[PDB]
């Protein structure tokens, strides 16, 4: 599965870029978690923006807007 | 020493602005899932810009929660990040939840 | 005959923030001086981050501002960390912290 | 009394000095004093902030510690609320436009805050330098 | 042949005046407008709300004042005050003479 | 001599005894439901008005008042709310 | 026959009307937004009421307050992570176990 | 003067209320500090609605405005 | 024992919905604040509801922080609630910071 194909190293790098020392094993599987349910909030608000536009494909201005409903702004994308 | 070589790549990542996450990997995986939300009749289509914005964004995310656990690590007196720290700031923090 | 905007010494525009403001469905009616004080603050607040973003360019000594220097400068000056706390930026990276 | 006074005005690493900390130490260490505990340990606080580390001090001060409810109540400085507000409407009456009330209360105020914090803690000049 | 509006040209002019010379990039470019319609969009829903709040049909430029020292902090707000009015003050005075 | 106060109550206070009559209603309470509904209002109509707006669409439908119900409001009571909504509209165009 | 009464919504659609024309949402508004607004009101109205209700009746008091309000609220999680950054008066704090 | 006259029970009510056991010194005055923190922090825009508004009282409808601003929502005053 | 009058109060705050700061005191800080932002021309006004509608808001806020530190406690196998704890709690929510 691809949600595995998120390899360790990764959650190390983005652990340590965060500022730690020591990683725990069990860190991986919660990051795995975590990254899938901001996943799942961030398309459903995308697709339902896309399905009101009648399209079959999503555009950066949907995600953008998808992020700006969740609070986390974003930018250098749309205009 | 394992400290010297560690603290080496930490500077390296500190002044670095690349992402971390495999692209073909992450796609593959936004692709499966929003596949799974949808119906049989039709399926999405996606961008590759829209694919840099939600990796930036994820990232994002992720790099303030690791910080946040580094700073709940701090506070119990153990330089390692484990499972009650990470729960205890995903609760603090409250997002969808 | 010279541009409004050239009577409130603007760069910025004051037609086309009129033009967005009767368009954008804010109020029923919108004022005459409401536009250049707009332009005004929008102006002051662009010319205030492009002299941060110009300092860390010149500290960095690369003539090209990126999205690096940008968000370099607008999470050291507290005044700007204030008002964008939430919002992050792409290909900013982190600040380094000891 | 003179012990919260005397950590006004001592500002300096200079008028940290020894034989003052032998003196402030000693009381401590003295028996009969009651108070002397109390009063050493922000004087000798106060004294810690200046110099710096002072790895002296704080040996000094974990040998005269007390159980701190009354280095709590000795970290507060009662001053009396109706003898600083007749002072604040005399001092601004007597000179206008001088000791202003609110910073009169605002000076009291953190001079009292001073010892709160305790607890938790031709001479040449360039004008090249001068900014 | 159809324009879109955007603030490009004019943000370079003003790092123009800034410095004789510095480059930017189009990903910065498209952040700074980002920055400024996003500034604009907040306090023109601030000025709209006050204005329904106090059952008034228009809005002036008391209106916009309120607004943006509602939303800057309060030390940038007295720049930004201080911006508007000898702005506008300067701009009915040329108009007068 | 007081210009009238703008509410819901009695609409409120008839959906209770609808559904039963013994209790009653406290003011705080009425206060607190009259509130409510007013800001689930406003989120709502703000969230039309935008999305409206968004694809320089002049006027706002049903069709627009559904997706903005459903961006509101979570799906376990969207569901409800849309299909009881769909309901409504269909009956009063029959009518 | 009110519009309302061939409804069947408790809450008039007359209101949600010139609320929504007052507002000034949209330029043009249209015929079906009102009843379909004033529906998912009732709709919510009816639900919270009933969950207080019943709230009420493991209370054993004929009388309802703000405090079983936040009861209602609070239990229900999906309506508690819908009402989060809400605080209810006089609606006090929920037990441990 | 009265940052004192909150007076330490009420600040222990506060502390059970909220569900703790043992209570230290330091957290008075930091409860003490925060409490005048959030009060600054509501009464500037407050008074900001209040000049604005040209009247020279302060209201609940006020109050609740500048609150649904900062965005703690307050049920139950009206408006 | 102590920890029996201590729980049995615990019982009764948990089930207490009353203001527990007094109404004087509160009402002469706020308004004594508000005088300390005023010019000298005028002096403000302010009324009862809205004195009772800040104290609400404020326990609320104070409520919420006092939880937190007590969860922030419990994961610093401590019992009190001290300093550190409370300066993680306030950082890390980050509220107006």
């Amino acid at each position: 599965d691809n949600i595995q194909g998120i390899t360790k190293p990764a959650i190390r790098r983005l652990a340590r870029r965060g500022g730690v020392k020591r990683i725990s094993g069990l860190i991986y599987e919660e990051v795995r978690a975590v990254l899938k349910s901001f996943l799942e909030s961030v398309i459903r608000d995308s697709v339902t923006y896309t399905e009101h536009a009648k399209r079959k494909t999503v555009t950066s201005l949907d995600v953008v807007y998808a992020l700006k409903r969740q609070g986390r702004t974003l930018y250098g994308f749309g205009g | 020493t394992p400290s010297e070589l560690a603290l080496y790549e930490i500077r390296k990542y500190q002044r670095s602005t690349d992402l971390l996450i495999s692209k073909i990997p992450f796609a593959r995986l936004v692709k499966e899932v929003t596949d799974e939300f949808t119906t049989k009749d039709q399926d999405l289509r996606w961008q590759s810009m829209a694919i840099m914005a939600l990796q930036e964004a994820s990232e994002a995310y992720l790099v303030g929660l690791l910080e946040h656990t580094n700073l709940l690590a701090l506070h119990a007196k153990r330089i390692t990040i484990m499972k009650k720290d990470m729960q205890l700031a995903r609760r603090i923090r409250g997002q969808f939840i | 005959s010279q541009s409004r905007s050239a009577k409130a010494g603007l760069t910025f525009p004051v037609g086309r923030v009129h033009r967005l403001l009767r368009r954008g469905n804010y109020a029923q009616r919108i004022g005459s001086g409401a536009p250049v004080y707009l332009t005004a603050v929008l102006e002051y607040l662009a010319a205030e981050i492009l002299e941060l973003a110009g300092n860390a360019a010149r500290d960095n000594k690369k003539t090209r501002i990126i999205p690096r220097h940008l968000q370099l400068a607008i999470r050291n000056d507290d005044e700007l960390n204030k008002l964008l706390g939430n919002v992050t930026i792409a290909q900013g990276g982190v600040l380094p912290n000891i | 009394w003179i012990t919260p006074l005397v950590i006004w005005q001592a500002t300096t690493p200079v008028d940290v000095k020894p034989w003052k900390l032998s003196i402030i130490k000693r009381c401590a260490m003295h028996p009969g004093y009651r108070d002397a505990p109390g009063s050493a340990t922000l004087i000798l606080q106060r004294f810690q902030c200046l110099v710096g580390a002072s790895s002296q001090i704080t040996e000094s001060i974990i040998t005269i510690n007390c159980n701190r409810k009354t280095l709590k109540s000795h970290r507060n400085l009662k001053l009396d609320a109706h003898f600083l507000s007749i002072l604040k409407r005399i001092l601004s009456r007597a000179h206008p436009a001088n000791f202003p009330a609110d910073t009169v209360q605002n000076t009291i105020d953190m001079y009292l805050s001073e010892i709160h914090q305790l607890g938790a803690d031709d001479s040449t000049v360039s004008l090249w330098d001068v900014t | 042949k159809a324009r879109k509006e955007t603030y490009s040209s004019y943000i370079y002019k003003v790092l123009k005046q800034t410095h004789p010379d510095t480059g930017i990039s189009q990903k910065s470019m498209s952040i700074l407008n980002s920055f400024v319609n996003d500034i604009f969009e907040r306090i023109a829903t601030e000025a709209s709300k006050l204005a329904a709040y106090n059952k008034k049909s228009t809005i002036s430029a008391r209106e916009i004042q309120t607004a943006v020292r509602l939303i800057l902090p309060g030390e940038l707000a007295k720049h930004a005050v201080s911006e508007g009015t000898r702005a506008v003050t300067k701009y009915s005075s040329s108009t007068q003479a």
